[PDB]
Formats: structure tokens, sequence, C-alpha cells
């Protein structure tokens, strides 16, 4: 249900298969370059969200390869990398062996998506730096315009991060925030007293 | 506020809006301890590289993909390369590796023959001038050279304007980054052509028209007292 919808939770813990099925799935994790090892990353019960559809995974450093490994592992496969070069408010990039001026966002697909506009967006990304950890805001138009109306899900999102038609994962979300009736309704068989524990 | 909006409107790419897109001496110091430009032509499929000697410093490896034309070297005929013969134990490798599987499979290589990847640089390709993948989700509009090394003020983008249809060229700029690395004056180039070959540089491939390459000649350009120049310092002084 459009409007945006978040669960406050460990995401090494949640049964997300309460949560249905998504076209899109999108995570920024906190890849051990508070961390997530290597095991738990691989272990997050990725492959039950989606049937048909499309994984954005932001990657840095050894999660180059790391987070193509959960990729792989999880059932998809990398048909794009996006690139988020990195600016200021005058549109100047932000300047080991060489400076960085931009950010890898992995791209997967599982199964075969149907109906969804590939092709309208070009995979780099020029946008402002605003916080410290922030991914830029265009990637939603992005995915909105890729995919228009379904259901999406954000793994380690932040406050910032809730939007419509997403349901936000993370543990520094404010609570619990469901109004999917369908979710509601599997939440509170999961979670009758509302905890999330083991 | 959202160039890729922007480019859905107009078909400007985002990267045409980046702007501005001390630091010479050491250039000049890199000329001087550049080797002549040596080069031979080879077929690199029926060629044994093992008679490529001394071991390098860095390779640039730059196989003909067959996504660049809208004889090509698919993955497969990459990967059996044998990369790990003719690099020196201490020793770098950039691999232009497109802008599809080979994002992957060239991962797969650099592991193969030894490597660990440090560094993913992107050429961005603007439109500035002119405003499809069947896997593909996006538009794709760049280009991986990925760096690996094996053993014990450059930033990692490359910015310039789509070449014309049928130009398989990379950006010259990806010599200015690696020579000022300083990592050594063997310095080996496969898949080269006429059209790249440099100072300091030694270029194989199958499409040179002319070779100069003999193998003592290029050794005895590393002979001691030079075994061991980065190539960014003064020569050594003789006689
Ligand atoms: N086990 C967990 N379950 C739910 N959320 C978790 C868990 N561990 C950490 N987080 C949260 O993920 C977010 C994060 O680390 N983002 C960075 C990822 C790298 N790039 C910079 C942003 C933070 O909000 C953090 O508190």
């Amino acid at each position: 249900l459009f409007p945006p919808q978040w669960i406050c939770c460990d995401i090494r813990y949640l049964d997300v298969s309460i949560l249905g099925k998504f076209a899109v799935v999108m995570a920024d994790p906190p890849w051990d370059i508070g961390t997530l090892t290597d095991d738990e990353m691989r272990r997050l019960n990725i492959p039950v969200l989606q049937d048909d559809g499309f994984l954005f995974l932001w990657v840095t450093g050894r999660a180059m390869e790391l987070g193509r490994e959960c990729l792989n592992l999880w059932g998809y496969e990398r048909v794009d990398e996006i690139i988020w070069v990195k600016t200021n408010q005058l549109q100047r990039i932000i300047r080991h062996w060489l400076n960085h001026g931009k950010e890898h966002c992995l791209v997967g697909v599982k199964g075969n998506p149907q109906g969804f506009n590939q092709g309208l967006d070009c995979d780099v990304i020029v946008a402002e730096v605003r916080s410290t950890s922030h991914k830029p805001d265009e990637i939603y138009g992005m995915i909105e315009r890729l995919s228009p109306g379904t259901r999406k899900i954000e793994l380690f999102g932040r406050p910032h991060n809730v939007q419509p038609n997403w349901i936000t994962l993370g543990n520094q979300l404010d609570g619990i925030h469901l109004l999917d009736p369908d979710v509601v309704a599997r939440f509170k068989q999961r979670y009758p007293d509302g905890i999330i524990s083991k | 506020n959202d160039y890729c909006q922007h480019f859905v409107d107009t078909g400007h790419r985002p990267q045409n809006f980046i702007r501005d897109v001390l630091i010479r001496l050491k250039d000049e110091l890199i000329a001087k301890s550049n080797t002549p430009p040596m080069y031979l032509q080879a077929d690199i499929e029926a060629f044994d590289i093992r008679e490529l000697t001394p071991k390098f410093d860095v390779i640039l490896l730059e196989p003909p993909l067959e996504e660049y034309y809208r004889k090509c070297w698919t993955w497969d005929d990459i990967m059996k390369l044998e990369i790990d013969e003719i690099a020196a134990p201490r020793s770098f490798i950039f691999l232009w590796c497109g802008s599809g599987e080979g994002l992957d499979l060239g991962r797969v290589c650099l592991r193969k023959w030894g490597y660990r990847r440090c560094e993913d640089i992107c050429w961005i390709k603007t439109n500035k001038n002119n405003p499809l993948d069947p896997k593909a989700v996006f538009q794709r509009t760049k280009e991986h050279c990925l760096m690996g090394i094996k053993g014990t003020v450059d930033i990692d983008l490359i910015i310039t304007e789509e070449p014309e249809i049928g130009n398989i060229e990379k950006p010259v700029e990806i010599f200015h980054i690696i020579e000022h690395f300083c990592l050594g004056r063997r310095r080996l180039h496969l898949f080269g052509r006429d059209s790249t070959i440099r100072p300091g540089w030694l270029t194989v491939g199958p499409t040179l028209t002319n070779s100069n390459y003999n193998a003592e000649t290029y050794a005895s350009y590393f002979s001691a007292p030079n075994s061991y120049l980065t190539g960014c310092t003064e020569e050594i002084e003789r006689l």
C-alpha cells in the first residue's frame, strides 16, 4: 500500500517471509571492510523476497567482490552496475592508489521480470553528497520509472530512506509502521507480542 | 536536483554536467626514464607469450571484446591467456572489461592470474554532441578498467565524449594514470595498436604493421644499475 512503511528490527533475526514478494530489493549493507560478518551477509534470507525482479546492492572496497558473491549465492545474475559520481553543490567531483570519486551499486536480476521499463535511465548518477553514509535520492526515481507502482523493499534503511511503495527495514528506524493489510495480518500472527528476537 | 530525470527528459547524460573535468616535472622525469618504444606484431592466440621477456612490472590488457562493435576475443579466450607466466612476482595489471559480463569475468581472470583488485577505474562517456544488451536494465554509458596487484593526485574516473561509432580506442588518459603510479619501467600493452605505441611501453598485438622487438635489446634497458627504477626518478649517471 502506497504510503511509506517500515520495521525497526535486526535484519539478521527478522522472519522476512511475512513481507511477501517484491519487484525490487535494495540494500546499502554494513559490509565488514556496527557491521555484519561475511557469513551473516551470506546467510540473509534474500531468496524469499522475490520471484521475478531486480536487486540493487551498494558495494565498496572488497565488497565489490563479496557483494558479487552474495548476489550469486542469493540466486541473482549481475546485469548492470550503477556508478554514482559524487559532486558538490557546484557540480565538481569530490576528489589507496587513487582518490575515489564514485560509489558502485550492483544490479542483479532474478527470474524473468516482465513489464519493467528497462533502458529509460542510464547507469551514471551525478548527485551531491548530502550527509556521510547517504546514497542519492535519485535512485528511487530511477527505480520508480523502471517499475512503477510495484512493491519494493529496502534493507538497512534509515529514516530518510522511507518512500512510498517501499517497506524499509533497519535498526535505526522509529518503531514499526505497517499499513498493507496482508503484511499487518502476517506480522500479528508471526509476532503477536510485537517482539522480534532470536 | 536530478540529472537522471533530466536525462530521461532530454537525452543528455548526467555526466555531461560535471564541471572542470604543479602537476608536471614528475611527468618530465617519467619521460626521461622512459625506454624507447618497442612493439611486435603477434597473433596472441597462436603466440607463446613466454617469448616476451623479461617479466613485466605493468601489464595493460585490452582484448577486443564483441560489445565494442555495434577477430573478437571472448572472455573464454581471454581467461585462457597465460598472463601469470610473464608477470613479475610484484607487478600490476590494468584490464579493460567493458560494461557487461566482463565486469565479473574480468575479476575471475585477475584472480586466476594471481592478482587482487585494488582499484576500479570507470571511463565515463559524455554525449554532449549527440544528446542495448538484452539483459541490460539501463543504458550503459561507461567502461571499466580493473587494476590488479600481485605480490607485496589521480582519481578513479576518466570522463570524455563517447567516441564515434566503430572507434574502439580507449582514452589515452589511462596511460597517464598508470605512469603516475611509478610502478616500474617494464610495461606491456597487450592488444595495443599502431595508434597506441608509446615511449616507455612494449606494445604487442595482431594488427601492428611493423615490429622492432628484440628480447635481448629489450632486457638491456633494465640491466644494472637500472633494474629497480620506478620510472619516476632520474637516470643513473654513467661514464
Ligand atoms: N543487523 C542490523 N539490522 C538492521 N540494521 C542494521 C543492522 N546492522 C547495522 N544496521 C544499520 O544499517 C545502517 C548502516 O549501517 N548503513 C551504512 C552501510 C555502509 N555504508 C554507509 C551506511 C545503519 O542504520 C545501521 O544501524
